[PDB]
């Protein structure tokens, strides 16, 4: 199986909306998807499992959706503390491409 | 609540055996899987493999299959990773985390609980050089 992330980078300002794209090579159910927040020099953490169930302790601006083979993470109101690389990978984690979100 | 920490050496010459150790200090190894994740300094995150706490199941990366060995001790609260044929390309950062909610016990039922991946720990750095 194969997974692909797009776009490769993003630089925006606060109070705005970001939209990412995570696409599998085949049809994947809505359960084996999770979203990550990797900051440099830190410990990464879970943001969203099963593509809609919000992880405990992360704010409500991180909202994900999608089905079949098209998956999307969306930050509703961008913040200056959201500078991190964001990862979508499967259950067995055998893929991963990376997408960096910068602050303008 | 569950706090875990990785450990290992810092300088590994080639043609050796890499060996790192992840220790849990917030609970048991029971009812969960345990995994390893690699990040090269230029690229992103890469998956190595994971093992079940009984030692009755393990899934591996097809690239790194025949040189890797993951083991876990239920009593000593630790997980050891071993890697053969150390190259300078293996200079990277290593991460240790427990896998999803499943406690799907057996060889006969089939290991079927694998959804998310909670705490990741700090990580360690392995540099491969001859100096
Ligand atoms: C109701 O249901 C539940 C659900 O099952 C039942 O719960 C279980 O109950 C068991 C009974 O009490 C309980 O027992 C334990 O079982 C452990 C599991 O053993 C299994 O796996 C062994 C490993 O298999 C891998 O390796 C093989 C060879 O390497 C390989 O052939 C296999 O394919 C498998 O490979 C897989 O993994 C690889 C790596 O991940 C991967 O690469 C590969 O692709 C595969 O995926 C296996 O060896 C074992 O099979 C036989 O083993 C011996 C043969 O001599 C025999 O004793 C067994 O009965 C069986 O025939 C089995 O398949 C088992 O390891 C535990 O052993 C502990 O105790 C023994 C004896 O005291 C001891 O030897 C061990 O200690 C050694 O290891 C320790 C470290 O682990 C060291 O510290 C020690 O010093 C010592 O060296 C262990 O302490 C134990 O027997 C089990 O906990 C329950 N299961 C679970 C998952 O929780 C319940 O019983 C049911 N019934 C009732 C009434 O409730
Ligand atoms: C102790 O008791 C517990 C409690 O029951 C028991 O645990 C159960 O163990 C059984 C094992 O026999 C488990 O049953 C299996 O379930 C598998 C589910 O996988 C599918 O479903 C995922 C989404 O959930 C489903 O939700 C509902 C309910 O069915 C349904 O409406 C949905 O459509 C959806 O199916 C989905 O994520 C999953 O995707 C798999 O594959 C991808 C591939 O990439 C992988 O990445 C995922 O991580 C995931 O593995 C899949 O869609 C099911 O597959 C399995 O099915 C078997 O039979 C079918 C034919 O019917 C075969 O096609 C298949 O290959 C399997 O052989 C099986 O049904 C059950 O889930 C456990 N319960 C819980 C709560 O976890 C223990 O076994 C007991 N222990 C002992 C020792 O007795
Ligand atoms: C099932 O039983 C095992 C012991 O056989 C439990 O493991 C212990 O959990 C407590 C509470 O966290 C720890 O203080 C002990 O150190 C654990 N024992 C070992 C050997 O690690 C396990 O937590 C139980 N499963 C549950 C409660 O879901």
């Amino acid at each position: 199986i194969d997974l692909t992330q797009s776009p490769r980078t993003l630089s925006l300002s606060a109070g705005e909306r970001a939209t990412l794209l995570c696409r599998a090579s085949q049809s994947v159910s809505n359960v084996a998807l999770a979203w990550y927040q990797h900051k440099p020099g830190q410990a990464p953490r879970l943001l969203l499992h099963e593509a809609s169930t919000r992880a405990t302790g992360i704010p409500d601006r991180f909202i994900g959706s999608g089905s079949g083979r098209d998956f999307t993470l969306t930050i509703t109101s961008l913040e200056p503390e959201d500078f991190a690389v964001y990862y979508c990978q499967l259950s067995g984690r055998r893929l991963g491409q990376g997408t960096k979100v910068e602050i303008k | 609540q569950v706090q875990l920490q990785e450990s290992g050496p810092g300088l590994v010459k080639p043609s050796e055996t890499l060996s790192v150790t992840c220790r849990v200090s917030g609970g048991s190894l029971d009812l969960y899987y345990w995994s390893w994740i690699r990040q090269p300094p230029g690229k992103g995150l890469q998956w190595i493999g994971f093992v079940y706490f009984d030692g009755s199941y393990g899934d591996y990366d097809p690239s790194l299959r025949s040189r890797v060995t993951i083991s876990a001790d239920m009593s000593k609260n630790q997980i050891s990773l071993r890697l053969k044929s150390v190259t300078p390309a293996d200079t990277a950062v290593y991460y240790c985390a427990r896998l999803g909610p499943g406690g799907i016990f057996d060889r006969w039922t089939g290991h079927y609980g694998d959804k998310w991946l909670d705490p990741w720990g700090q990580g360690t750095l392995v540099t491969v050089s001859s100096a």
